């Protein structure tokens, strides 16, 4: 079962990425 | 042939009859690294079997 | 002992149990940033301890992996390797039994195959991204040749590289899954105990080796 | 699945304590220096 | 029926030839891991960052034939 | 905590003390040895002796020779030896170039031996600047 | 019908199998270790942390086969 | 029917029988690996590219057996 | 029922191949065990602590083998 | 109809046993290959475009049974 | 219907066995091949020469093996 | 009939069972060569020579089997 | 009828299994071959002078099994 | 008839494993006659002699491959 | 029919597998013997008389097959 | 029918079976022995004692072969 | 009958089998053996002593599996 459920959440999961970056990483 | 002391090379030069090369020196005391000079030309001039 | 779906409908049937495990570990893992760390230190603080640690450890093993572009994509590690070894803690680890949700069945994120598959995805497009703008804007996947054995590959072998991790992943989360399940179906939870650390083991093992693994997909990925 | 695993990981959890005093006396010394 | 035996023995022929050989490769792998223990200072770091990875790789070698043998049990797709 | 270390020359004993480990550079392998050591004997060869002593880590860098190195009595038959920071940087250096300049001569199979002992010879130096 | 017949069998087959290869494993694996150790008593430490970390691998890939079987006969998906 | 019964043995030897190789092959190649690396402690940052690209490579080798096992599952044309 | 036969003839392949692995395991771990002790006697606690600390392992996955054929000829749910 | 069911099961067969040749060489290489590495640093570049030639060859020699593989699996004109 | 599931058959084992001799042929020619690069890395020409040399033959021995694996299927003079 | 499955799968056998020994065979011989070539750089005279002369013996091996490939393909005699 | 069926398995079984040996054979004779030429630049052919002569002697091994292949095939008696 | 049938392939086997042996065997007298005139060339003669002294026997072993096959095939005493 | 082919095969795999253990003992025996004459050639009555010694030997391993294969094929006492 | 062909073709495979280790066990014995002359060719005294001796009991393990070969063909108990 | 076929079946197997193991035991036993002989002639009483109680053993070793077979053909109150 593929369709599209992982891209729907691989979005969600890049948005994580790229905020907990923001404000752990750069601190 | 190989001469070690000066006197030696200084003999040896004169006279090429002999067919001689390659002569060092080391003098007052043989120093380790006087040795391993003479060890690493003796060493690469037998790696060749030209000499046995 | 079912790993298919939530029925959560969104029009085209997407998968709860990827859904709620998801959000409960990434939500915990972004809350630990300020338990004690909320205004950090040079002098190192109660999660900042915790934190300096595995930031160093990424550098370690990145920068000599990555290369001289180790910058870009020291978010790429950590969010990968912190998310899916405490994902993993919470697959192998939490519990959920006396309550179950009618739909489906919850342990675990990487549980279902769309998990890992997008994680996988994710990490093998950001090296072709890496590739974009790091190799000849003309030929990027299927840029070498030798001579001739190699004219269809070097994108044949990373059309399933993503699907390498991916199932890597796959068979190693439901690994535990199946470990943990089968010996409280036998008998009662106290003689597995012998094992359980075993099954802990692989479970704190794969942190470092998937950060080393998409690491070095990563330090392909430089060129 | 709970109470086995809890245990066993509390014996983890507190040799991770542990492990984590042991982490200080890896990062403390680079700090302390 | 006859479907259930065949993948059934597919699933069991699975993990066991998935097993024998990633075993062995990792037993090797083992003793050229202590192969440098006796070289101790330069080791407790460098090899054990090595071994995890190769052992972890030759870990999932073989549960590349675990996931199959559960898909075989478990989530059988034709049936 | 340590081995009685016996570091020998044709005309000398180097370094005669006791330390920590012991990570001589043979030909096959840099074999790091510390206390109560099973008897190997190594054919050690260029390389540094990287010994870590408590106090520091100081570097010894060895041209060539053996080591009976077994139980706490190890005897480092050593070719030659130039012990701890005797040796030094900048002139190691510009020695390293001139071993380049050396490796560059000539002659088949006679003198590429030698051509060989001077590249190992700026192995050795390399022992300096990183002392 | 003759699922549970071949369940039986495959599990055997796969309990046999599963134990070859991390049996040589583990075995050339404390031949290196004892080796190490032979050579060094005073690593011994930091060689038995390398010994455990890949016996456990192994123990690990043998209970791979152990969890099929206990699949195949106790609990089975399919009958 | 039997098409499929022969399609579940096909994806499960293919797994184990594949993976049997790589597995005592990657074992073997970590067999001077690690080795090397206590050898030579300076020298991993080609090692950790030389090998590392034969392990992507080997576990590419396996992972065409998993391509092959888990479409001769689910998504296999005949049946 | 012929099921139980082929239970039987199962747990029988089940721990006779089981002990390939593990026999030649504990040999060579053995041999170069005493080997070592050859060269340090002096070393014999943790050498017993580590030998048995392998020897456990390859002795859990013989266990294994044989406890699952028990519990094929056993009390077992198929049967 | 039967002929389909020998066709799934000789792809089967033909990927693992394809598949097992080249990877113990490719093993035996690319533990050569970092022993190398590690003995002589000081050859790099010569090193790594023979591992990479190694790679290749034995990749080959895997889709070379891939290839049947995908014939058996996709296009046969016959079946 | 016998003569091509027989066919099909025969392709299969045909490119299972003979792929897999030459696998371990070149791998471990490769193998010290590049040790011997690493000793001397000199007199690369002739040596890769003989590298490569081996290696094509050996591939000539396996693309044996894949003409019949194709030229079974495709072009049949039986059926 | 009967026959030209027997004598198909004949061949399939055949030339895999052909292709499997010159492999391992050249494996070995080439190398020893590149490993006695690369020491001793200089004195290969007939040295290539003789490598191409076992080859060309181990090709003939194989292609002992290419000729029953033909004989088994072929509509030759009786079958 | 069988005859025929089972002269062509005879020929197919005959030269696989009479090429098996001889390969290994004459490869590690190779290896060992070029291992002794390359070392001391003596008289090539002279130290030849044993390999040809085996080399020979282990192609007649194989011919052996190929006449009896040749045997079956054509000159029949049987079929 | 039956016996028509078995009186080939008993033929084609017995002649095959009767020559895998032979095969392996003259290989390493091959080699280590190689290696030992690398040596030294000294006698070279009773080097020849004890190798073809050997090879008698190592062709009678290449007899016995079909004497047990030819009285079958040429005059089957049953048939 | 019955008792008269299964006497064939009898015969067929027995002096099959008759001659394969000796064939590779002889020329282990004979590579440690040239090694013998290469090392010292002082001794060669001896080293030779010891060596046509252990080749008789072998020789009558394979005359075992031999003889009991005269008495299957011609003199059969039961058929 | 089934009654004194399965007393042939048990001493066929017995035969068979029987002279593969002997052989091998003659080989590896006879090798070290004519070492034994290589470095040392003044133990001939008893080198010759232990050579026709303990072969003679490598034989004696095979007289057993030639005792279980000879019961059946002059008097089967049974048939 | 319909039975004790099996039985002859069973001594058959049973010699060979029993032939095999301690064959290549004596062989390595007796090896060493001679190589000690090779290496001092002084002790060659303890020499005998070992060489004759291991390799009579081992003719025990296959006589344990011989009385069953001759016990098994003769009068057995079985069959």
């Amino acid at each position: 079962d593929f369709n599209l459920t992982l891209p729907i959440i691989m979005a969600e999961f890049l948005f994580l990425m790229f905020a907990l970056d923001k404000i752990y990483y750069t601190p | 042939i190989i001469s070690i002391g000066k006197k030696g090379n200084t003999y040896f030069i004169r006279r090429p009859e002999i067919p001689v090369d390659r002569y060092f020196d080391g003098t007052n005391l043989p120093t380790a690294k006087e040795a391993q000079a003479i060890a690493d030309d003796v060493f690469s001039l037998f790696v060749s079997e030209e000499v046995d | 002992v079912g790993q298919h779906f939530y029925w959560q409908i969104g029009g085209f049937q997407i998968h709860g149990q990827v859904l709620i495990t998801s959000w409960v570990v990434i939500a915990i893992l972004l809350g630990s940033a300020a338990i004690a760390v909320r205004s950090p230190q040079t002098i190192p603080t109660g999660g900042q301890n915790f934190f300096e640690y595995v930031l160093e450890f990424i550098r370690d093993v990145s920068k000599t992996q990555i290369g001289e572009e180790y910058r870009p994509w020291v978010p790429f590690i950590g969010t990968m390797f912190l998310f899916i070894f405490v994902s993993n803690w919470s697959g192998a680890l939490l519990p959920w039994k006396i309550i179950q949700l009618p739909h489906g069945e919850l342990a675990a994120p990487t549980n279902d195959i769309n998990t890992t598959v997008a994680l996988a995805l994710l990490t093998s497009v950001a090296y072709f991204y890496a590739g974009l703008t790091k190799k000849g804007l003309g030929y990027f996947g299927k840029y070498i040749q030798p001579t001739p054995i190699l004219l269809p590959i070097n994108i044949l072998e990373d059309f399933t590289k993503p699907l390498s991790l991916s199932f890597r992943l796959f068979g190693n989360i439901l690994a535990d899954e199946l470990v943990v399940v089968v010996l409280v179906s036998l008998v009662p939870l106290v003689v597995p105990i012998p094992v359980m650390f075993l099954g802990l083991f692989t479970s704190g093992i794969q942190a470092l080796i998937f950060a080393t693994l998409a690491a070095a997909y990563i330090g392909e990925s430089l060129e | 699945n709970l109470i086995n695993l809890s245990v066993v990981l509390g014996v983890l959890i507190f040799f991770g304590k542990g492990v984590l005093s042991d982490l200080l006396d890896n990062r403390k010394q680079r700090i302390l220096n | 029926p006859l479907i259930a035996a065949a993948s059934v023995i597919a699933a069991g022929l699975a993990v066991g030839l998935a097993s024998i050989g990633p075993g062995v490769g990792q037993g090797t792998a083992a003793g050229q891991a202590v192969e440098g223990i006796a070289r101790q200072p330069e080791a407790e770091g460098k090899i054990r960052g090595t071994l995890l990875l190769s052992l972890a790789f030759m870990e999932a070698l073989t549960i590349y034939g675990l996931v199959v043998a559960l898909a075989l049990l478990f989530a059988n797709p034709f049936v | 905590m340590t081995l009685n270390l016996c570091v020998l020359t044709p005309n000398r004993s180097i370094w005669n003390s006791e330390v920590k480990e012991i990570i001589l550079s043979t030909n096959s392998g840099q074999i790091g040895v510390l206390p109560n050591h099973a008897p190997t004997a190594t054919a050690v060869d260029i390389g540094i002796l990287r010994i870590r002593l408590n106090d520091q880590w100081l570097t010894l860098a060895l041209m060539g020779g053996f080591a009976r190195i077994g139980n706490n009595e190890i005897t480092i038959l050593v070719n030659d030896a130039e012990r701890g920071s005797d040796i030094d940087p900048q002139e190691a250096q510009q020695t390293l170039e001139i071993a380049e300049a050396n490796l560059r001569k000539a002659e088949g199979k006679r003198q590429k031996i030698e051509a060989n002992l001077a590249l190992r010879r700026a192995r050795t130096r390399v022992e300096a600047s990183n002392t």
